[PDB]
């Protein structure tokens, strides 16, 4: 639909511009910060807290957000975004990881 | 109102920050002591151990960091939220690590809805706060929805009470769920009062839990919202609005039909407003059927314009899918 699919791209843009409205906490600073510091269960869960705040701050079209981080890719920060659009009554779900600078769309 | 007896040290630099805070819990009942930098809120330590301390990282004297581990080191246990705009992860590490509530972060403009961000990360606290048994705190309802259900039951008003010179009767009228429609009234001075009828069936789970958050809280975003007026002219839309965003951020998606009312005893003013919710008002005057069928959870912003009858004595059924009450008020 066109709403998913403006949705997505802009939650992209949020992630990669830098110039995002997204603190600079959560776009670069956990991600550089897992590359130097041991894994930390309760930074881990404070990075999940505050990012979907964020979010659900940054794009009024999400109704429910839930942000969980990805086991599987322990070379490098993982993340995946369950949302719930208003008005639209199937989940999207978005994966995204950083490598190489910023974040990219699996 | 649920930290009424408790106090909060609330440090900022930022005046226009600080206000805010100082009008969201003072309208939740709490004394609060005001602190201008991370030295003052030192010093003002030394008299008291407030339920909770708000602060910064940046700010003048000493930093928020400084200031944490100075009372951990100290020995003090005193619950701390701390709301930054850092940019160093290092920050929120050593702030984990010394114990914080959390750590809360900031935008640049529109402190104002940071508001749900707040009650939603502090409300946890506030229910266990009564929780004085780890069979019975926030998380084991959450995880318990027969728990939950009941613990709502338990909480219902009696059918028949005074309050602000008012005689107030209500009584269920069907039964279609364990809970189904709940009910909350409270004063909110000795002459005028509020009420809100939630049905809670139609999110299951999460309308059990936005039913005892929203008893919660819902008395302190009305006096919020007086505080800030001379006359007291409610604006119950406003209201609605704020219970959405409040949902949302607390992680309670789904669909909530709620009806919310106001009545002023000398005055005589009846407001009502309906998300989701229908009722009919009879009064002497007229009988009034009011319906709305689009519930909280599902329009970003949940604002709705209010309807005001000038009545002495009124009564309402109120009815969703969930089932039926009647509230009725008459003069003591």
């Amino acid at each position: 639909s066109s709403l998913r699919k403006s949705v997505c791209s802009d939650l992209l843009t949020l992630f990669n511009s830098p110039h995002s409205a997204l603190p600079s906490l959560l776009v670069s600073g956990m991600p550089e910060w897992q590359v130097h510091n041991p894994s930390d269960k309760h930074l881990q869960s404070w990075y999940c807290r505050q990012l979907r705040s964020a979010l659900l701050f940054h794009e009024p079209r999400i109704a429910a957000l839930q942000v969980n981080l990805k086991e599987a890719y322990c070379h490098t920060l993982a993340i995946s975004l369950e949302i719930m659009l208003y008005h639209d009554d199937e989940p999207l779900t978005f994966d995204l990881v950083w490598d190489n600078g910023g974040w990219r769309s699996a | 109102q649920p930290l009424v007896g408790k106090q909060i040290l609330i440090v900022e630099d930022e005046q226009v920050f600080r206000s805010l805070l100082d009008s969201w819990f003072s309208s939740l009942g709490a004394t609060t002591v005001l602190a201008a930098d991370g030295v003052d809120a030192l010093e003002l330590l030394g008299g008291f151990t407030p339920d909770l301390m708000i602060c910064p990282i940046a700010m003048p004297r000493m930093n928020g960091l400084k200031l944490l581990e100075h009372i951990r080191n100290r020995g003090d246990q005193t619950p701390v939220l701390v709301i930054s705009a850092t940019e160093n992860m290092a920050d929120i590490a050593k702030a984990l690590r010394l114990g914080v509530e959390d750590v809360l972060l900031k935008p640049v403009k529109d402190l104002n809805r940071l508001r749900e961000m707040v009650f939603a990360c502090l409300y946890p606290s506030m229910f266990n706060s009564r929780v004085e048994r780890l069979f019975r705190d926030w998380d084991a309802m959450v995880d318990n929805p027969a728990a939950a259900a009941k613990l709502l039951q338990e909480l219902q008003p009696p059918v028949q009470q005074v309050i602000s010179h008012c005689r107030v009767n209500y009584r269920q009228l069907v039964a279609a769920d364990k809970p189904g429609l709940v009910l909350d009234i409270a004063a909110l001075s000795e002459n005028d009062l509020a009420f809100y009828c939630l049905d809670v069936t139609r999110a299951g789970h999460n309308g059990v839990l936005a039913a005892l958050l929203l008893r919660a809280l819902f008395n302190g975003l009305l006096q919020e919202q007086l505080a800030h007026q001379n006359q007291r002219l409610p604006e119950l839309g406003a209201l609605l609005k704020q219970v959405n965003h409040l949902l949302r951020q607390a992680n309670l998606p789904g669909q909530f039909p709620l009806l919310v009312g106001y009545y002023h005893r000398e005055l005589k003013n009846l407001i009502l407003v309906s998300a989701g919710l229908n009722a009919t008002l009879n009064t002497g005057e007229h009988q009034v059927q009011i319906s709305n069928g689009v519930p909280l959870g599902t329009l970003g912003n949940a604002y709705l314009n209010q309807l005001s009858q000038r009545c002495d004595a009124w009564q309402c059924q109120i009815w969703g899918t969930g089932g039926r009450l009647r509230l009725m008020l008459s003069a003591e």
